[PDB]
């Protein structure tokens, strides 16, 4: 990837405004409620029940937070994302066999949580740089052929 | 298929966004074109793809109009959107892969403006609505 | 939505594969498990994923039975496959992502055995049926 | 990618059996008939009409041939496909803006054309090798982020 100066700055700026625990927990719970099939990958968390059970799930909040810190790792290594995610790629493809549509479903939920928080500050241009970042991420998480 | 609770949530939102709808449509289209430049080829016949630009403004109105039709036809989107389906298949020939892109940009634009409406259960209803929309517009492709 | 043309093609196909059906399902399942190992997780409780192995043989009979069900209910697949949708949603929790993989593998298996039936126009009817199938089985996820 | 010996042999053996012109023309025709929206990318070909117009289209025939020759370049570069397809990736992403779902649609059509041609020879094992090849090629064609 090659990053524009604008792209590099707004990525750093977005993450600097997110409470990782707050946004992580909210993101993963959103994904598990809007796209219930994704629950299957997290069989050992707790309640496959109501949205309320997902919403108060402490294991879900925990893991949501872990995802955000994993994203922060890419933000700290913007020109070296593929290698930075090499072991996470092995985990998520080779071991867990996460259908890669799921990376996009989760990314889309993150985008919508960020949008809601940031408001009019989350302009088309800001969304463009965020989306390019998530594309780079999801590409480095997916099966590595190359 | 949308439940009657999904339908009521969608109609509730549609009522809330009344004064802002034409502007929601224009901004959502602006997002599509900048975030997903793939889609720019369908609007080559424009001049200035910024929101607030006259063509994007007026076409935003038109999209939000098709979505209002969809709301009126929420009980059978397949039948209600058949002419719009035919249009997007044969006159304009639009890759159906793009319907999900525009739906996402609409949900993103709505989130920036009405974030309080984006509870997880509401988002689920809206996402089911725009998925069924997209699937209705896909009906006439083959 | 399938045309009457699409429905007859699918029903005629389903006749022709009479004697071969159970073996077609066993081999299609073998194809899925080998070509797309993502799918092996759902059948961890097996032996022996080769075709001809008894669990694969018997479950291939079962899959083709669900599809002959779909054929008999081709007019309204949503209603006819509700029980199977619920089971694939809640009991087994199958990623909807995977319905297309199975369908692809069934079509591949068919083409090795009945190649003369795969004119582009027929393959188009079969694809529309299997897409409607998947969608019917996805109905009860949310 | 790491290829087993059976995989290299199998892929080379498949391509050795395909008439590129006949299989290409048939693959592209089938994609345009079964997934008719894919027609839009080839606006300058001829008839957007019946399946018979698609089937007799000489331009379609020609481009179908080109696709197969394109695949041959990966068969001849099996351990360096990404680099080989670098300009191809630019062309189909940056220039033509082909949604990447279409790469999989086309690859599935080719898989069905080859299955029809080869018959019982196209076993589950042989299909696995061919699908792995096509996955690597589709990823390489593939807007590239790394
Ligand atoms: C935005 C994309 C994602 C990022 C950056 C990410 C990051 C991470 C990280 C950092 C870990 C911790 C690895 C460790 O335990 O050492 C992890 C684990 C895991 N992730 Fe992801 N993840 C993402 C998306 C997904 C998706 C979509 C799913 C499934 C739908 C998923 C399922 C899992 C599972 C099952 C684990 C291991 C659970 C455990 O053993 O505690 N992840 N992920
Ligand atoms: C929510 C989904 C969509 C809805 C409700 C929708 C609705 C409409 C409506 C109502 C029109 C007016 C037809 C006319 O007056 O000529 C239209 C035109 C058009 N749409 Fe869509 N559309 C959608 C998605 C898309 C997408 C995703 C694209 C391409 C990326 C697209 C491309 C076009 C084009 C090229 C026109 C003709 C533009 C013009 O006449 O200037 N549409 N659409
Ligand atoms: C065309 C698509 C499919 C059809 C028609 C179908 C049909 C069926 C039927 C009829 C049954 C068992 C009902 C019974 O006799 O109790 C079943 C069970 C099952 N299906 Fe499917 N299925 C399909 C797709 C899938 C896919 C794609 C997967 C996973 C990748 C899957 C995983 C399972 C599993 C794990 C069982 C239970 C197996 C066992 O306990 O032995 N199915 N399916
Ligand atoms: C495995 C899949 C594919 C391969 C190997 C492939 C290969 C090629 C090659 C080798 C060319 C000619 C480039 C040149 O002249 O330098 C080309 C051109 C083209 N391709 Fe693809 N392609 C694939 C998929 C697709 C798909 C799915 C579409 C559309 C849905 C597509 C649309 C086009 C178009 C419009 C051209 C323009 C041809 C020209 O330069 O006149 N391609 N492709």
């Amino acid at each position: 990837v090659v990053w524009t100066d604008f792209e590099r700055a707004t990525i750093a700026d977005i993450f600097s405004k997110l409470d990782y625990e707050a946004v992580g927990g909210a993101t993963l719970a959103r994904c598990l409620i809007v796209y219930p099939w994704t629950q299957r990958y997290f069989g050992n968390f707790g309640n496959l029940y109501n949205a309320a059970a997902i919403m108060g799930n402490p294991m879900i909040a925990k893991h949501g937070t872990t995802i955000l810190h994993g994203l922060d790792r890419a933000v700290k290594n913007m020109d070296n994302i593929k290698a930075t995610y090499a072991e996470l790629s092995v985990l998520h493809s080779e071991k867990l066999h996460v259908d890669p549509d799921n990376f996009k479903l989760l990314s889309d939920c993150l985008t919508i949580v960020v949008a809601a928080q940031l408001g009019k500050a989350f302009s088309g241009e800001v969304q463009a740089a965020f989306q390019k970042f998530l594309s780079v991420v999801v590409s480095a998480l997916g099966k590595q052929y190359h | 298929s949308l439940s009657s609770k999904d339908k009521d949530t969608v109609k509730a939102l549609w009522g809330k966004i009344a004064d802002k709808a034409e502007e929601i449509g224009s901004d959502a289209l602006s997002r599509m074109l900048a975030v997903y430049p793939q889609t720019k080829t369908y609007f080559s016949h424009w001049k200035d793809l910024s929101p607030g630009s006259a063509p994007v403004n007026k076409h935003g109105k038109t999209i939000m109009g098709g979505i209002v039709d969809a709301v009126a036809s929420i009980d059978d989107l397949n039948a209600g959107l058949l002419a719009l389906s035919e249009l997007h298949a044969f006159t304009l020939r639009v890759d159906p892969a793009n319907f999900k892109i525009l739906s996402h940009c609409i949900l993103v634009l709505l989130a920036v403006k009405f974030p309080k409406d984006f509870t997880p259960e509401v988002h689920i209803s809206y996402d089911k609505f725009f998925s069924a929309l997209a699937r209705a517009l896909a009906e006439k492709y083959r």
